[PDB]
């Protein structure tokens, strides 16, 4: 789940 | 809450657009937590013309370019200013809106976001609104409702002709009464409560609460190591008859399983012997009656017995005939102890007696009993928290109105219990809760506190039953109470 | 013990400084066992001017250069010679002492070592001593008490105005009465008993003991394979009434669950039928009474029944009225068997009867019953082991004075029981213990031995309850006895 | 990016306040993901007067009433309009701001939120700004930087006199160059990139990228089942000398371990024999030289050898003397194949040759080699992506400028590699990467694509070393390449 | 972690 | 091992 | 824990 944050 | 939005905008100075952005993104995060990665899903967002719809436009806009497909069906006529602003953003971001709904439209989407009506629903839903809600309900898609499922009155939980059945509802700030009472509780599906930036002071000012594990944990009485049975109080249960011999046993053990020091039952001979043959820890005093029922002949023995206790529970299995009515009312009028009044003692209660008592009382009716007590229909009293509050306030008591969601009120503070399951929908369940409440009062909790902890634990014990809930009986419920207690800590 | 220090110094020739070094290092090792590595903690050591303080200076000095920070607050006026010597070492080692205590001083430390007062506490704590103890108690730091938490009278366990609440207490040689009786037992927290080099002969000469698992293991009767029920004795329980039908059942099963061969109850008809409907292994003889209570009319049947048994328990649920008084006293006067005398048989007992009996007796009162038996207040008898000893010695009996710490004495030997929890603070608990004691006597243990094993196992069974202790009832206690037995071996 | 904020506000119509709210809440969510529950922590939020500070006020305000303590130190003079608005909200919500910083202030807080300067930093940090940053850096608290650690120039990664060392940096939209290049990369600590509501179109329009696992996965060449070695290309490596016999072996195996079909080395006799004694899969052609170095005498044999290959790598271990210079330049001028030019072939390269070649080239210098190639100092070329871009564009090549972050550019597209560790800071590492790049070109990737995949995989293989990275050698690096490949898929 | 959501 | 401590 | 013994 990656709607808010990329790393 | 719309009050709480109002204050947060006009007094605290938070732009309404900032609240609406925060609402919408909460929905997106909530959906990701429930569905996992959103990038493979196609979303149909149904938007009304109000602030709920505006929240929907925020959702739609934040999904653009990140999921497989988004389409908004705009179902309103006019748009409020924040809805209009967010519609404008959705389109500037390249989003697609249609205003006509086609029955086959559900076919190309996986998830329906229901942003039609929130707390601004007024009156029955008809027309294209209804047709569309009915289509969504037949579709088998995943349904996420914004704030409240459209069609639920957020003040009562009633369905206004038709309503969305959601898999997930994301509400803002605090749960609404319509998520807590049925049918709305059922239509909400899984409820998430999102912080959208209201000052904490305003969130905590709400006077109606859902009973939570942390609340019950903090209310549980202490068990000091240097203690003895007298530390944990004494209960008298006046209960049973030649017809109903089992009720006393279940009430008495309900008091013992919550930690009460001593429990005495007063039950007509020889029915009193039933209790000790099952649980020899109980004291079951034989009451000599003319025909197997308490009457005024037993008034004086019962008052003597009450002198050495902290609380008296009365009513389970007493029967309901004229001599029982006379006894119950004369007893409660003279008893200067807290009373827990249940079942047949409610059915014969003269409510004038409650007004004249100096000592406190808790009443524990189901809606049939409440309906006979205030001379209304079951339909008018069921889930009627405002009626419960009025009754508690006028009669100086705690009212515990039992149902799948139980309401507990003293007229000033109202709490809602959502633990439990349908295994409690069976004779004997109520009798156990009566004993529990009396037990906690005897341990030193206030009538309201005792009722709050007891309804929660009673329902929680039910959920701990290891097999199918329909097979749960009161005897097994009792065995489960100490595990509910352990799990709470 | 201060006797034991005295002898070890003056007769055995151990330098007092060597005892004090050994005491202090015990505290350091104990703290390491409980906190793990000490090197990351900052220590505040509070030292009085006496030998407890001297022990504190040893602690402080041994932490220097090995932990993050040590500071001693010296709270006394003068210093005894060993305290002065160890103060001198602490400072020669580079240690810091202040004599003023500042409320904010707790802020810079993680662990408080309480070396203010040990067994030399005389009178109520006031002044800066009190203020400082109250500050430590509000601080939330980890608190380690040297010898006894300061403010506990080590002879009685009473708080002298105010006292330290410790997480860990390290005491020297043997536990003190103040660690064993409440409130002191509660304030001690976890107790470690350190060997500081007293000759073993002096440690073993103490006449008051805590009942331990090894003591109870070695007292448990043998079960020879070639045996039969008669090997394991026979108990008669004279118990119950029309009011209290459950008590006999719990006493009788208490005897059977500890291994007794045969148990007979004598209970008024039809209440006797209660016992066999729950546990058909019991023999429950119906006693024909005028009004539901034992009276002199039943004297002769009860004495006949007693002839074929090894022990008689009497009292649980008898009621307390004149005819019961007459019966109990005439029975015990004539009975030439060991008697276990409980509950209502205590409340009507004429203590002259105990003096004239040739056969032994065990009495098992709670403090309310003891208080009525010696005509004192509950406050004067509770945890009063010297009163219990006098009573046992004067009346030629074993006295088992029940409370969270139970005292068991025959007037010469006194034992303290510390097993159990608050689930036993509930009606029926006592009735079980009565049956247990009678059962072990029937198996061939002396009255004192039977009482010692029974109080331990009764409390231990309670601790084995799998759910929250407040939900424990006597019936579940019974089920747990054979597991307590297994775990003991 | 400030462009991207500008467009999103002025063209798309998103209120700047909505971007700032979204930024601040991202920081709160990021901190919760890293610290767990925030409710037990005390927060010190340091806010400048600009938009970074405004983001800080949003953070502070959203923590109010939910964590143990929040304090803002406002360090600016004036406030921009959004900072002022959010300051006003923080205070209306009951938040505390001070304008003086006291060295001991760090003592009462657990977490420092650094919202002093973001991308609006201009010039060296001095005064109270510096003093405060230096205090935070000495404090040992957990440090969370908003957007970029204050003091890092977000365009270059350079420290402007002093800068915050963060445990966590939360940046908005896309990573900045200052998070990617050192020292800024080191000071960023863990980097989270938050979506704050920019249109996806604008986020994707950025022309400088960090090479990611998904990018490399999608670039990896296919391995059709019906294939043979010719499917996977042929590489010639012209390498080595009497002085440097090992370099050819490492380059050649670097090509084979990435899947190349055939690798031929041309190496001076007898040094060519070194390669096949270690890896007999290699073809190592003996080149007859006068004194152990390639010269113009070998021009014609090398061009013949190049005719049957797809790519030529040249330079590792050639030596650098006049005859090698003549050979390398005459070779590259005539070679009509892609060339990978490394090490000593760079040190003698005439850059005019690169302009006149019709065929492509990749150059792989470290900063010392780049510095000699453009006649600048190492300090002027190191991490100078704009210089690298200019050089690539002017000379029609791909430049791979090696360092802990490697820059890969063709003058139009620039990529940054962040895989790898210090075990690659050792002779032989570069030689392996050369072979890898040539190998992927031979397999059909473009020079830029081959360089992109190779730098990523080369660094990733290093991170897979099972023991301490300082013990990694090129030979072990080779063994790890096929595991890097497997893990990528 | 419960800054955003209560259940 | 119980030379030093009893509990 | 290493107050008493080093190895
Ligand atoms: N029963 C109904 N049938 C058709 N339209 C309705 C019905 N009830 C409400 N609406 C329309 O939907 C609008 C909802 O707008 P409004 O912002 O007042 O409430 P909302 O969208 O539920 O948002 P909120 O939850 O913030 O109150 C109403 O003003 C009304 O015009
Ligand atoms: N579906 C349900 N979900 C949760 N709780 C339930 C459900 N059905 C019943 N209960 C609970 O079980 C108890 C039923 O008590 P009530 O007195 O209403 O019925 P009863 O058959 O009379 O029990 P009794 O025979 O002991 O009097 C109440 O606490 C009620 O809230
Ligand atoms: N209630 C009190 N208030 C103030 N000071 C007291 C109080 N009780 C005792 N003290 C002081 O503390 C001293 C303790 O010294 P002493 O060595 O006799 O006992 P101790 O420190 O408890 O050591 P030990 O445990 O070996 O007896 C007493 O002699 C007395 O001066
Ligand atoms: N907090 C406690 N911790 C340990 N033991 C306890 C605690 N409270 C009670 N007990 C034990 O439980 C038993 C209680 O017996 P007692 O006769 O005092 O009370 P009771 O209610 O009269 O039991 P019964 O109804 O069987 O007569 C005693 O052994 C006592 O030591
Ligand atoms: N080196 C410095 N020393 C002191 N103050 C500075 C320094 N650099 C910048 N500032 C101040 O901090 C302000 C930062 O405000 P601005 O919004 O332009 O950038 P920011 O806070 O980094 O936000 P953003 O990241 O959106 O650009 C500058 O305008 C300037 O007044
Ligand atoms: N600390 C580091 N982190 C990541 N990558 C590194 C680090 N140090 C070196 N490298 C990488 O290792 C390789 C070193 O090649 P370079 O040619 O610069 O050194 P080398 O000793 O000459 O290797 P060779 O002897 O094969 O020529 C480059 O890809 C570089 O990016
Ligand atoms: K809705
Ligand atoms: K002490
Ligand atoms: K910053
Ligand atoms: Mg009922
Ligand atoms: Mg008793
Ligand atoms: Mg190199």
């Amino acid at each position: 789940a990656a709607w808010l944050f990329e790393a | 809450m719309k009050e709480i939005d109002e204050l947060t905008i006009k007094e605290y100075g938070v732009d309404s657009r900032i609240l609406m952005e925060r609402a919408g993104i909460s929905v997106v995060l909530a959906m990701e937590e429930e569905l996992g990665n959103l990038s493979d899903y196609r979303f149909l967002v149904l938007c009304g013309g109000g602030n709920n719809g505006g929240d929907g436009f925020v959702v739609a806009r934040n999904l653009l370019g990140v999921v497989k497909d988004v389409l908004v069906v705009f179902l309103g006529k006019k748009k409020t200013p924040d809805c209009e602003y967010n519609y404008g953003l959705y389109k500037k971001f390249g989003g697609k809106v249609v205003e006509q709904f086609e029955p086959s439209i559900l076919n190309e989407f996986d998830v329906v976001v229901d942003a039609i009506f929130g707390t601004g629903l007024r009156g029955e839903i008809t027309g294209e609104y209804a047709e569309i809600i009915n289509l969504v309900n037949k579709s088998g898609k995943v349904v996420v409702s914004v704030d409240v499922p459209s069609g639920i009155d957020s003040n009562t939980g009633k369905v206004l002709r038709t309503a969305v059945k959601a898999d997930l509802t994301v509400t803002f700030g605090v749960p609404k009464i319509g998520h807590i009472l049925f049918p709305g509780r059922d239509l909400t599906g899984k409820l998430k409560v999102a912080n959208i930036g209201h000052p904490v002071h305003l969130i905590n000012s709400i006077n109606r609460y859902v009973i939570t594990r942390e609340m019950v944990r903090s209310l549980l009485p202490e068990r000091p190591r240097d203690s003895h049975k007298g530390t944990y109080g004494k209960v008298l249960i006046i209960a049973g008859s030649r017809l109903y011999s089992g009720a006393p046993v279940l009430s008495g053990m309900g008091s013992l399983k919550v930690g009460t020091g001593l429990v005495k039952l007063a039950v007509p001979f020889p029915q009193n012997l039933i209790a000790t043959s099952r649980f020899p820890e109980l004291i079951s005093v034989p009451i000599d009656t003319e025909k197997g029922f308490f009457s005024l002949q037993n008034l004086q023995e019962c008052l003597e017995l009450s002198k050495d206790v902290d609380v008296v529970a009365i009513g389970p299995g007493l029967g309901n005939n004229e001599h029982v009515r006379e006894f119950v009312n004369e007893f409660l009028k003279t008893l200067e102890k807290p009373a827990v009044i249940d079942a047949d003692a409610i059915n014969v209660l003269d409510t004038s007696v409650l007004k004249e008592r100096k000592s406190p009382a808790v009443l524990t009716p189901h809606p049939g009993e409440m309906a006979r007590l205030v001379k209304k229909t079951v339909g008018d009293v069921k889930y009627n928290y405002e009626l419960a509050e009025e009754f508690a306030k006028e009669n100086d008591c705690v009212l515990v109105l039992k149902s799948a969601t139980t309401i507990v009120t003293d007229g000033e503070k109202t709490l809602f219990n959502i633990t439990g399951n349908t295994g409690l929908s069976k004779g004997g369940s109520g009798d156990v809760l009566t004993g529990m409440i009396a037990g906690f009062i005897a341990q030193g909790l206030s009538p309201l506190e005792a009722s709050t902890v007891s309804v929660y634990l009673h329902g929680f014990a039910a959920e701990l039953f290891e097999q199918d809930e329909r097979g749960l009986t009161a005897s097994e419920l009792l065995r489960l109470i100490p595990e509910a207690i352990r799990r709470l800590k």
